[PDB]
């Protein structure tokens, strides 16, 4: 009646360098070789030197390859036994979910590209004062002579929450914003010269700053084969896709496929050091378990634990779980606890903070009925 | 010394694989039709 | 070298009809003999197939 499933929002595809070069089909191995102009070095002699020779400099221009190497598709197999009496409107019950699925897959592709880049080091964000971390991020990317324009800053939900909670932005006297956009709203627009963009695709407690020429996305719409009954050019997030439906008679079920060809590249420098983007991670100091002490439904009951640090990030996947009394109940490595006997047990969750040192410890009590 | 980045150019100059000239189809009786029967007439003697 | 009258070698040709499970395409033809052109995408192999025949 209007209740829709909760789904993410698309920010990342518009914030990367998409299709600077297109003719991938004209090159061997589908690799286009981008060249970089050469630079040289001068030399210094001494006046009136008896030695009258000159050191000859050299002009060497490097290059790197961009390749199409992935084929993102969403394939649906529904039989004509369900097409004419189950789906009422095709263009809103199957086509739109398929397009949204491909769009989210492309966003995840870009997010893996951003997070998977070979960052040399991570800049720590102190939750008490977050501005020094971002100014340091701006400073690291200025020592590499990266241009000051076309820089994008994408923060996770946790970093945005910490920015709003920061007294540098929350207190009007400490920020000069005599409207407290960080108090009346939770928004912190401009920061250290960088426009903050909130996102959920990236890890919740991380932020990424990158120049426009740091990541390259290449897209190609597969050409619709002449041998297909259907065929369209649905567009998702400004990236056209190929939709192809074939009425296969192998099992009397028509199949559909919505696909595109994708390629990613990180623009490393000539010395193989990545300096056109930096990453920041929110610093953590303690962890707790939501729900506190609880009780299972049965003696063999199962409950999925959930650990949150002081920042509020779900750190369940990054914790090691131990049971004080495994004879009554045990806990999986993923946080799920199963009781094996009635009685009390103590569960310890350990999380190494993202700055090194002794891991934080959170202890909870589980009463298996 | 100096190193340059260049693309391996590919060009077409009109050199093509040599193929036979088609002559025979056209000189042989042809009918656009499972089978076709003919109707040869009959001759007799006086 | 062969010397033959016109009514000495007869060749009969038929252009097949396009099946239901494939498209139609163009109307190519050989030297007078018309030809049938097909196209049938093979979803199971993610590939396309084409055929001229008579």
């Amino acid at each position: 009646i209007g209740v829709k499933q909760l789904q993410r929002e698309i920010v990342l595809p518009g914030l990367v360098w998409t299709n600077p070069l297109t003719d991938f089909g004209g090159s061997k191995n589908d690799t286009i070789t981008v060249r970089v102009p050469a630079i040289t070095t001068a030399n210094r002699r001494d006046l009136r030197d008896p030695d009258r020779t000159v050191i000859a400099s050299e002009l060497v221009e490097h290059s790197f390859g961009v390749t199409l190497d992935k084929h993102v598709y969403a394939a649906l197999k529904f039989t004509d036994e369900q097409r004419t009496l189950d789906i009422r409107d095709y263009t809103k019950q199957v086509l739109m979910p398929q397009v949204s699925a491909v769009a989210y897959e492309l966003e995840d592709y870009i997010a893996e590209l951003i997070e998977g880049a070979p960052y040399e080091e991570t800049i720590l964000i102190d939750p008490a004062d977050t501005v020094p971390a971002f100014i340091t991020a701006d400073q690291r990317m200025g020592e590499a002579n990266v241009p000051t324009d076309s820089r994008r800053l994408v923060v996770g939900s946790a970093v945005a929450a910490a920015l709003a909670k920061d007294k540098q932005f929350r207190h009007a006297d400490w920020s000069g914003d005599q409207a407290n956009a960080a108090l009346r709203e939770a928004h912190v627009g401009r920061l250290a010269g960088m426009n903050v963009i909130r996102s959920n695709a990236i890890a919740p407690d991380k932020a990424y700053l990158w120049h426009r020429t740091a990541f390259i996305l290449a897209y190609r719409t597969p050409v619709v084969p002449e041998g297909a009954k259907a065929g369209a050019s649905f567009s998702a997030n400004g990236v056209a896709l190929r939709w192809l439906a074939d009425y296969d008679y192998s099992q009397l079920g028509d199949r559909t496929l919505l696909d595109v060809f994708t390629g990613r590249k990180v623009v490393t420098e000539v010395d193989g050091s990545f300096v056109r983007a930096v990453e920041l991670q929110l610093q953590a100091s303690s962890i707790t378990i939501v729900g506190g002490a609880f009780a299972l439904a049965t003696t063999t009951g199962t409950k999925q634990l959930k650990v949150r640090d002081d920042n509020g990030t779900d750190v369940t996947a990054r914790c090691t779980f131990a049971s004080s009394a495994g004879t009554k109940a045990t806990v999986s490595a993923a946080g799920l606890v199963t009781g094996v006997a009635a009685g009390t047990a103590d569960i310890t969750a350990s999380y190494v903070p993202p700055q090194g040192g002794t891991a934080k410890t959170a202890t909870v009590t589980v009463t298996v009925p | 010394a100096h190193i340059f980045v260049k693309p391996e150019l590919v060009a077409e100059i009109g050199v093509k694989q040599l193929q036979r000239e088609i002559v025979l189809p056209g000189l042989v009786w042809t009918n656009p039709l499972d089978t076709i029967t003919v109707r040869v007439p009959a001759i007799t003697t006086a």
